[PDB]
């Protein structure tokens, strides 16, 4: 039974409740189908409800089964976001408690990996001045999942990247390209290629804020490990704002690139044309 | 019990 | 699935529990756990992160792949690194730390000679909840163990930041250091007495007060535990005032609650 | 102004064809809302037609058009199914023109990448058979796009893992891990890693194919980006499904 | 009402046709090309991808940015490539190419001057259709040029397989073909000469029988390049029996067909 786990979740019984939790994120896994099940049974009002718990058995799961929830189509992490649980997920970003900060920026960066719109969501909450002040901590764990975060947002629109420039993110991000830890610098220049991704006035932003001579300096690297992440970044920043020839870091973008190159030809006729008739009106 | 892990490609 | 379980009953139970055991042994007959291993030492975090990810699943197996995970050597390295200031290289080292002491006595014994309780028991302190989380889920596996693992938890000095946790005004680090303790309880009256001679009972009898369903069902496995021990520890009980509480719950809404509640005044008997 | 395109995909005026076809393909190439009025104006069965014809100008920009419908969401791949696009494109695997080839694979693997309804009837159409075969093709473009179409039918669930390995697909990936092309060897480990992230079953395939003893020898490499892309798919396999 | 739209265009102009140079030339400021230019000659096929997706973006940019890809040394290993039997190593290499051939007559030149016409040439015979592609788009953007720069192409030749190709059933390899012979076709009345000497208009003449509008689309524009050249050019074209031709399509039924053999007739006389 669905609906009486559904019920359960305004029990005052901590272990009724906590039971109807974990099997609920339970249910959550295992494909769309279940999570739109839950979604059906009107599960997300009380869901949410307890976000604002001072429980932390309670919102630790809690955060567990949303994740779940948002772990699914665009249409379901929507339906996570009109029950209103942004709010409290951005809030909860500023928490002393290392443990909730995992699963609060889990669920977030489950919800910046949908659309457009859902990553918009995220940014009219107040999401970001939190996010880029997690970019100067020195715990690596939490860092790791600033940055997932930062990099599923700077995946959208060149809108939804102006807006994590506008926050700051780059001057914290190019300090990083510094770093010894070869996984932080993974995880930054992740951040980077997708920033690099955008338009002109995107890309620029990342020349103003120093980012060249740090990765010019590693394509000198005996590592092809970083010699990749290096160039892909660079590879983007080289593209002029010019979204065929930019990849953002997810499956299916490198194969993207090659199909387009056999497809800008007629794209290409055109911009000849510009420039042989602009050079012709010198 | 609540331990999770996650990774990236491409 | 493991949670959902006259002999075909038995023989179920074993394939859930043992299933892909034999795809990881393969790895290791072929030859897999020396370079793991190696790759243990480099100063490349990101490689780190990659061969810890692929040992802690060879120590997701059996006691014999557990066990072969040790004997390739790997608990020095692991070790080392639980005093590392990067709460990264920590969390996947304690990750495979956790998965090789969930095996036998013989793999929990390997743990603790390895030296990994001090650096365990130090970071119980930690401010840290993710930190502490990851501390107690490695503790705990040790102390599921015989008698001489959970004495080696005890000799530790890990029972002073245990008792002191079940003050804590957070229920998870609560669940964490009950089951810990749980653990501690389970085994001879020696290790119940020191938990005991701790000061352990009067902050679980105060937990019997709580209205939280979910705290008392997690102290009451305690001192259900505790309960389970010579006379010299059931009176213990009796002097902290456990009996009163106790009966107060032998009437409580929850049918789950209430056995545990009478299963505990069972066991004080004598 | 869209109906129009639709309707100028049944001109016999091939210059009129070729226009609004082309244009159809930069509409699908502007996001969901853009692929979904193509398909509610009525497209899809024109475009479907297409693959029939002996117009490799044609052809290609038809399968230009629906790789882009194919990239949207998993309702808007089923349609692109429904229409019954599957087996002309399966058929056009056979081909021996590579440039019609490779548009086809591309098509494909956007297919491949929905849910696994989808990949299923990229399955039960056909698919893996050719798919197969190119794995022996010394033509390196060629094997890149037949083995990310299959990456993206072992990606579903371990029915859709199965389907591939009793297609054969395990012999051919286990030769590509001793290639000293780097980027052959991603690609061979990539696919392999999505089948070791099946079940037991799929997973003991993996090994009675006798990939550990390249996977093992790749750990001792110097170079960081092999190692990562072997230990990735020795994790899947050391999962224990 | 001039000045608005006049700059409103002309800014337009310069994105469509610079929009990221000053991005581009940044990356080039900060000293990429000398490590990029030292890794082509790398066996790790990987590796080699990454960098020539960088180059190619970098030369994708102006005359200015392509040029520095040049001055950093990057044909050699380029035309190297062009020998490769990796068909993913010479996509990639064609493409980078490609881009450098895109720009000015200097670009070009140096793109000749690297050797890499012969290797184009041979290409052109390739049953691979994706390789035929990726080397007459080369082909045509080096064809692009100056007379010199054409001359080169046809002294490499180029011609008589491009002839061969006007045969073809494929109708994508053929608007391929006719768009390389149509920049070869747009330089002097002696590279006129040479294409009509390599037996183009027989092949042209049959084509505006065809009835693909697309096809005869692209076969008039090439004869109208053609038509553009010296009166004796003009003449093999009449002689090939091309007026006839003409005179039946200016009542065609596409307009668009109408206007370029209408226009193609007023070249001839
Ligand atoms: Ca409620
Ligand atoms: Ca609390
Ligand atoms: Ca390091
Ligand atoms: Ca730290
Ligand atoms: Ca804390
Ligand atoms: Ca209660
Ligand atoms: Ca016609
Ligand atoms: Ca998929
Ligand atoms: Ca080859
Ligand atoms: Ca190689
Ligand atoms: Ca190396
Ligand atoms: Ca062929
Ligand atoms: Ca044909």
């Amino acid at each position: 039974e669905l609906p009486q786990m559904v019920q359960q979740l305004n029990s005052p019984d901590q272990q009724e409740l906590q039971s109807a939790l974990r099997k609920l994120s339970q249910i959550a896994s295992g494909g769309n189908e279940q999570i739109q099940a839950v979604i059906d049974a009107g599960a997300l009002p009380a869901l949410v409800q307890l976000l604002s718990s001072p429980n932390e058995q309670i919102l630790q799961e809690a955060l567990w089964a949303l994740s779940n929830i948002a772990s699914g189509g665009n249409e379901q992490i929507q339906a996570v976001i009109d029950a209103g649980a942004l709010p409290a997920l951005v809030q909860l970003l500023s928490s002393p408690n290392e443990q909730i900060l995992q699963e609060a920026l889990w669920a977030l960066s489950n919800i910046a990996s949908g659309g457009n719109e859902q990553i918009q969501a995220v940014i009219d909450a107040g999401a970001l001045p939190a996010l880029v002040q997690l970019l100067s901590s020195p715990n690596e764990q939490i860092l790791q999942e600033a940055l997932w975060a930062l990099s599923n947002i700077a995946s959208g629109g060149n809108e939804q990247i102006q807006a994590v420039i506008d926050a700051g993110a780059l001057p914290a991000l190019v300090q990083l390209l510094s770093s010894p830890n070869e996984q932080i610098l993974q995880e930054a220049l992740w951040a980077l290629s997708n920033i690099a991704s955008g338009g002109n006035e995107q890309i620029q932003a990342v020349i103003d804020a120093g980012a060249l001579p740090a990765l010019v300096q590693l394509l000198s690297s005996p590592n092809e490990q970083i010699l990749q992440e290096a160039l892909w970044a660079l590879s983007n920043i080289a593209s002029g704002g010019n979204e065929q020839k930019q990849a953002v870091k997810e499956a299916g973008a490198l194969e993207k690139l090659e199909q387009l190159q056999s497809h800008e030809n007629e794209k290409i006729q055109k911009e000849a044309q510009e420039a042989l008739e602009k050079l012709q009106s010198h | 019990r609540r331990r999770r892990r996650r990774r990236r490609r491409r």
